């Protein structure tokens, strides 16, 4: 995760191995249940994209869910570059450039690179978007998991 | 064991042999094109014929949540 | 939540996966039971609204129950908003909007609205107004549950 | 399962469907106001005879310690 | 592994027992299945390749499959030498040499190598290489390991 | 359970029941001077005839060790 130092930066720090072994209990315990999204929501406090693969990748069982996740995240990503286009003629040496939906989705981003979005000035949520994004899945596995 | 290997049982419900299909599909490495025709084709084929029947009524163009619930009953 | 940095500034921090745990623990283990009440106390300590609704929303069971809180924490915000009506004419660049029932609730303000309320000077102590709505609520669950 | 299929038995404390209810209510994602005529219309309604009775003595504007303190005998 | 510290420098800490041993509750639990090879990046960020060598010659058990990765390793490593040929004339006094297969794998390097190999400027990523020679050597083994 | 319903047996030890009057009084939320009355009424009126007997003995002014230790072979 994209975390604050005491100097006062934001500076990247890996995520904790109770915190990961967390994240796989609760999948373990509670597989499908509603109290899985605010639960993730709050161990996703301040992470990356790449963070967020890791999470999904690091899932074993429920594969049919997986995929039908996979396929959504892949779909709301389509969607990313539908609704926003490409910007006009080349990119500037004094900036750097603008996110697709596999920039958020972690796939076609570095880790340095994601780290100058969200901390450069104005910053962009490229986590939040990925986590509507997990979150609408979400909603669309628990209404299916519903019997 | 090989992907063709993957079958749906008579009494298996679909919902337990697509978590296998897609669990086998994970441990393969070909290109998504080809992995994309295995899906279309491989899944359905295999599928038994009380579901078999169920999904050739859904038609092309239909998504794993719909294929999920048609095949339910079953 | 917002503590203290050694610094010497108020900042914010998130609360450890251990702690949301033992808050999952205590609630499976004890349920309705009065020492809920303390131990919530202890565990909410320099608590925002923000992670007071997600230790609400990530309890599993006892349904009844909370939705019989969320009507009292809407009830009691609904009666903060009458007490406390808006004030007078438009809000001056130089300070920061008062707060409303759903403010406290954490619903319509953001983190950032919650730690300039909490970290500004006069302070307003919006987590223990929310705090006695929930011990209040607590109560009322209590004595319906008392057998 | 549906809402619509959440029902309190002939034996059923009124309390374990309630919760029932609610847990399901949990799973349903609509708009507040359509969840509020669930509240007050679909949990009466699927409520057994002998406190159906006795809910409906209650009238309306009442709120769930009241109902549930009231079927606690049923 | 080599992390940074808070002054601001890249200095070289120990790896943790309870994440040794979650290495070891990994192999343990889920053997030759896919989600190990996420999990081991995860553990592996920011891991020297004398602690990669650590962490395979820690394992017990699947000896015949310890032993294919060896020889993977290996010839992966022969390639690294094949490919990159030794350089032209000495070495200057000024300049740190240039790795070797071996070098990579760990064996004919000393920490403090690994070290300014990593932390100079350009800094060369011999952990990644090593990486990619382990996640190659996995999929091979995930392959036979299909029934 | 109502603190009225609070009783002692024919067999329990006071002891027993003196925990579970508290932890019922503990659950009663009024003024401490009710509680008081509550106390030194509804505690003694509840208790066995046997230790009843040996609690009428110990006369006002008696203090929760003392009871506990008077009420011990019962």
């Amino acid at each position: 995760p994209i975390v604050q130092n005491l100097q006062g930066q934001m500076v990247h720090q890996a995520i904790s191995p109770r915190t990961l072994n967390a994240w796989v209990k609760v999948v373990e315990e509670k597989a499908f249940s509603p109290e899985v999204i605010p639960m993730f929501s709050a161990l996703s406090e301040g992470a990356t994209p790449q963070d967020l693969n890791t999470m999904l990748n690091t899932v074993g069982g429920h594969q049919a869910a997986m995929q039908m996740l996979k396929e959504t995240i892949n779909e709301e990503a389509a969607e990313w570059d539908r609704l926003h286009p490409v910007h006009a003629g080349p990119i500037a040496p004094g900036q750097m450039r603008e996110p697709r939906g596999s920039d958020i989705a972690g796939t076609t981003s570095t880790l340095q690179e994601q780290i100058g979005w969200m901390t450069h000035n104005p910053p962009i949520p490229v986590g939040e978007i990925y986590k509507r994004w997990i979150i609408l899945g979400l909603n669309k596995i628990v209404r299916m998991y519903s019997p | 064991t090989s992907i063709l290997d993957i079958r749906q049982g008579p009494k298996e419900p679909f919902r337990d042999y697509v978590d296998r299909f897609y669990k086998t599909l994970r441990a393969e490495q070909a290109s998504q094109e080809v992995k994309n025709w295995m899906t279309e084709t491989l899944l359905v084929q295999n599928a038994n014929p009380d579901c078999k029947t169920i999904l050739k009524a859904l038609g092309p163009g239909a998504t794993l949540e719909e294929m999920m619930t048609a095949c339910q009953g079953v």
